[PDB]
């Protein structure tokens, strides 16, 4: 029950159904951790859709930042080009 | 021999405490950035020939919101995540993390004991 959670993409290791269940019930804006800041490093499409903001990393630098709506508007990376 | 080994260990390079300001906490529902930095840069070794680094990052997640970092293996996602916790040497820029923190690594760390204990 901490004030910030930083996850290095455990979802990509867990099964997809469990990933969706977690992203809905625990980590998502409607989850049991709603009021707490959450950050992740997964590239899963479902999680990225669940995101409230996103950042694109390029060899130690950043290339883009913004909400999922801005990501979709740009469509500059698979975060929007793959869906 | 053992004193030589122990002295090398005790003199090994530590983590710099001021890489991130973990102290702050914000009395707002969802209206504050958790990370703060202009051109934050982090490195894995203070010895030269840096095989890994983070450069000119200005990442900003917000209180109560889920944010994600996108990038293939080696793009620096793990580095950014761990630097948010204070595990990398801030060479240039600024960084901070608000409130109590928690973290889950790529590899699940589990401790011998009860699952309730873990």
């Amino acid at each position: 029950r901490a004030d910030t959670y930083l996850l290095d993409d455990p979802l990509a290791a867990v099964d997809e159904h469990v990933a969706r269940h977690l992203i809905e019930h625990v980590l998502g804006p409607n989850g049991l951790l709603h009021t707490k800041t959450k950050v992740l490093a997964t590239n899963k499409v479902s999680a990225l859709s669940i995101a409230d903001s996103i950042a694109l990393l390029d060899n130690g630098e950043i290339t883009q930042q913004g909400t999922y709506d801005e990501i979709t508007k740009d469509a500059d990376s698979p975060l929007w080009k793959l869906l | 021999v053992s004193i030589g080994r122990l002295f090398t260990f005790f003199t090994n390079e530590e983590l710099q405490p001021d890489s991130v300001q973990r102290l702050p906490k914000v009395k707002n529902i969802g209206d504050v950035a958790i990370n703060i930095g202009d051109d934050a840069t982090f490195l894995w070794q203070r010895k030269p020939e840096y095989k890994v680094a983070l450069k000119n990052i200005n990442f900003q997640a917000k209180k109560g919101n889920l944010t994600c970092i996108v990038g293939k293996v080696g793009s620096g996602k793990t580095a950014l995540l761990s630097c948010m916790l204070g595990d990398l040497f801030r060479v240039k820029g600024f960084a901070t993390v608000h409130g109590s923190v928690a973290y889950v690594s790529q590899v699940p760390w589990i401790m011998n004991g009860t699952v309730k204990e873990n």
